[PDB]
């Protein structure tokens, strides 16, 4: 019966138009505050000195 | 610091690039897991279940 | 000169090809009609009115894809069971936001209205409404049928409640801002928008004074055959062609032009250059104060969401615009 | 104990000394001068006398 997308290709939709796009919206530079990162890498060094 | 900011920018680029590689793989990985563990599974099990 | 440059600038940067405009308007109606049919079958219980296309595409000249197609979805609330309350009157004290209060429960108890599915405490939930309707657009709507029908790629955005025309076969791309809102007033202007407030109560609503502002600028022009909206259209294209002004949208320009519009100066096309520089001066001054009070609500500072230093830098960029008028064009 | 400034209360007077000791300690070590230097693009640290800072 011709109707709303369901059953089969609706899941295809879920795995592309929904899911694929959803992931495309994520970050890739999200959370990357330069200054906070500079702090983070200072923390990564820790108690020692670094070259 | 400025040089370190530039080094941070390098890091940010590395983060972005690798992240996108990972995310790209995930875009294919999940769907497959769902099909494997849920969809294709019950597609065969249901008969014996019922 | 500036005057000559603005005239060319309109032709070259304001005008968005009429073919695209006409197609956009056609699709605006087509999308609306599809969604009307869909909501009739998806939400037969709710009293959705006919959806209305609008915005810059109609409100001005050839805007085309320069800005969103605004699509009204009419939340026909049952008169007498619902009432408009100021956000500031509640514990969630935000005067800019509004609440829709459920009442007359002594004669019509919750569960009697279809809108009681959104009833939290004693108020209508804009949040839950958005969640369901955005979900409907996100997945429920058969966008493969829409694309097949209209001969195009149309899908839902990944933010707010907007749609994207990825490409109509006739070389057209555009976006649609779906505005789900209570009809509101008999003037067919002020709406109660299902606002997506993240803080306080997300059930709160936004008083939509867009068409009021648009009608005001229209009326102001019609009062003396002036070109206040032409200046606005020029300024819009200036912002489109200037990354420094990326923080100042149509709303920001609208508040400035409304202030300008309330004046008695040479409003003809021959003084576009004069009023252009005046617009810059007014905007820059507001930027120097880091304050832009909305014309229809002075308590709304449109620069409050922007960094003071960036605000000043924008003013400095526009100041260099005053120094070399044509450099903004 | 009702006022926040009673942490500096000695006898019946406000202690400028203890206030200085805590605030100078805050500048001496507590303040993240690596964040300040990184933010402002500079070398800023605390002095070794009174309550002064050095760019």
């Amino acid at each position: 019966e011709t109707s709303e997308l369901c059953g089969g290709a609706r899941i295809c939709y879920i795995f592309h138009e929904t899911f694929g796009r959803t992931l495309e919206s994520v970050d890739p530079l999200g959370g990357l505050n330069t200054i906070d990162i500079l702090t983070a890498i200072r923390n990564a060094t820790g108690p020692r000195p670094a070259l | 610091s400025a040089r370190e900011q530039r080094d941070c920018e390098v890091i940010e680029r590395l983060i972005k690039s690798y992240f996108l590689i990972v995310r790209k793989n995930i875009q294919d990985s999940v769907p497959k897991a769902v099909m494997h563990f849920l969809v294709n599974h019950v597609k065969d099990t249901l008969q014996s279940e019922l | 000169t500036l005057q000559e440059r603005l005239l060319a600038f309109e032709r070259d940067r304001v005008t968005i090809p009429a073919a695209q405009v006409a197609l956009a308007k056609q699709l605006a109606g087509d999308i609306a009609l599809e969604l009307q049919a869909y909501f009739r079958s998806k939400f037969p219980e709710l009293p959705f009115g006919a959806f209305v296309p609008g915005g810059p595409l109609y409100d001005g000249l050839q805007a085309g894809a320069a800005d969103h197609v605004r699509l009204l979805v009419p939340l026909v609330l049952e008169p007498g069971l619902w009432s408009l309350v100021p956000g500031v009157d509640t514990v969630a004290r935000d005067p800019r936001c509004w609440a829709v209060r459920r009442t007359q429960l002594e004669f019509c108890p919750r569960g009697s209205s279809p809108w009681d599915r959104f009833l939290v405490g004693g108020y209508l939930s804009s949040r839950v409404l958005l969640e369901l309707l955005r979900k409907a657009l996100a997945a429920s709507v058969n966008w493969p049928a829409i694309g097949s029908l209209l001969g195009c790629l149309i899908r839902p955005s990944m933010a707010s409640e907007e749609l994207l025309l990825e490409v109509q076969h006739e070389r057209l791309e555009l976006t649609v801002a779906v505005l789900v809102a209570v009809p509101g007033v008999d003037a067919d202007d002020r709406l109660l928008l299902a606002w997506p407030l993240e803080g306080l109560a997300g059930n709160l609503w936004l008083q939509d004074l867009y068409p009021v502002e648009a009608a005001r600028l229209r009326a102001l022009d019609d009062h003396d055959a002036g070109t206040r909206r032409r200046l606005l259209l020029l300024l819009c294209a200036v912002c489109r062609g200037c990354s420094a002004l990326g923080q100042l949208g149509r709303g920001h320009l609208t508040q400035v032009v409304l202030r300008l519009g309330e004046d008695n100066v040479d409003w003809t096309e021959e003084a576009l250059g004069e009023r252009f520089l005046q617009a810059l001066e007014l905007l820059i001054g507001s930027l120097e104060q880091a304050s832009l009070p909305c014309h229809f609500n002075p308590s709304v500072n449109l620069f409050s969401s922007l960094r003071e230093e960036e605000i000043d830098d924008i003013g400095y960029a526009l100041y260099s615009g005053l120094q070399e008028p044509e450099g903004l064009l």
